[PDB]
């Protein structure tokens, strides 16, 4: 690949889903906002221990 | 913002006359949770008659 | 235009394309009717010279 961008956060499990592109959640609000397109990922998993 | 609503099998099907809103009313309640829209998208439900 | 007030920039491409298709094939049939049109007018036109 050209240049990879990794971005680690912690938010809760309802607001996992809020990370999808094209749609407004907590997350997706005037918190955070990210581009449409997205070629990367998301990957998420639990840290509860 | 009322009295306890009826059930599903009862619709308060309100017809609003001539008026004039803005979504400043809609935005009174914080726990709104089914934010998902069709037809307009919730950014432009605004100056549009 | 309502289009434009209606939808989101990431969504409604798959409307916007098709109508452009749509009307890019319509310029297709007219040119090629005309390009047909215009091969007897210059036989004509050849015929009377």
């Amino acid at each position: 690949f050209t240049n990879v961008y990794a971005d680690s956060f912690v938010i809760r499990g309802n607001e996992v889903s809020q990370i999808a592109p094209g749609q407004t959640g907590n997350i997706a609000d005037y918190n955070y906002k990210l581009p449409d397109d997205f070629t990367g990922c998301v990957i998420a998993w639990n840290s509860n221990k | 913002n009322a009295t306890t609503f009826a059930s599903v099998y009862a619709w308060n099907r309100k017809r609003i006359s001539n008026c004039v809103a803005d979504y400043s009313v809609i935005y009174n309640f914080a726990p709104f949770f089914a934010f998902k829209c069709y037809g307009v998208s919730p950014t432009k439900l605004n100056d549009l008659c | 235009n309502d289009i434009l007030s209606r939808l989101d920039p990431p969504e409604a491409e798959v409307q916007i394309d098709r109508l452009i298709t749509g009307r890019l094939q319509s310029l297709q049939t007219y040119v090629t009717q005309q390009l047909i049109r215009a091969a007897e007018i210059r036989a004509s036109a050849n015929l009377a010279a």
